DNA sequence: CCTGCATGTGAAAAT
DNA sequence: GATTTTCACATGCAG
């Protein structure tokens, strides 16, 4: 049986399901968000198109306003 | 001159290091300008990611939703 | 005990 | 080529 290396292969199992749900949530997000075009086939680090998810929010919310603005008029 | 392992090593270590403190930074920026994403899940992947794609849905909602107020204030 | 997040490192991609 | 950068991984540990 050995419940201690069970429990130890479940934690391993289980971060790797944790890696893959966060890879999904990722991609869901990404395939929503302007990224740069594939220049050279490169992928683009996560952090690159962590940035290019902060850039669209900011530019909704500011059309948005923009928006709201001609509307008060 | 060709780099020790032990430079090679801590190089190594140093990379990932300032990436991953490049990225929580971005997290941070993304918890202080989500409504709904709370400081306490600032290093939650999953819960930040979910949020951020709820809010842009929410925000391109609200912009269509102001897209047509405008197009009926002119009738 | 369980889990979610933190870490350095192996391997691979990019420079 | 050698180095840097990035991803994924198995693990330690707080809460």
């Amino acid at each position: 049986d050995d419940p201690v290396k069970v429990r130890k292969w479940k934690h391993v199992q289980m971060e790797k399901i944790r890696r893959i749900n966060t890879k999904e949530a990722f991609e869901r997000l990404i395939k929503s968000v302007r990224t740069p075009p594939k220049e050279n086939g490169k992928r683009i680090p996560k952090h690159i198109l962590l940035t290019c998810v902060m850039n669209d929010i900011k530019s909704i919310r500011s059309a948005n306003e923009a928006l709201q603005h001609i509307l008060d008029d | 001159m060709k780099l020790t392992d032990g430079q090679i090593r801590i190089n190594h270590v140093s990379s990932e290091k300032k990436r991953r403190e490049l990225e929580r930074a971005i997290f941070d920026e993304l918890v202080a300008v989500v409504p709904d994403l709370q400081p306490q899940e600032s290093r939650s992947e999953l819960i930040i990611y979910l949020k951020s794609l709820s809010y842009l849905s929410w925000l391109y909602e609200r912009n269509e939703k102001l897209r047509k107020q405008i197009i009926a204030k002119h009738e």
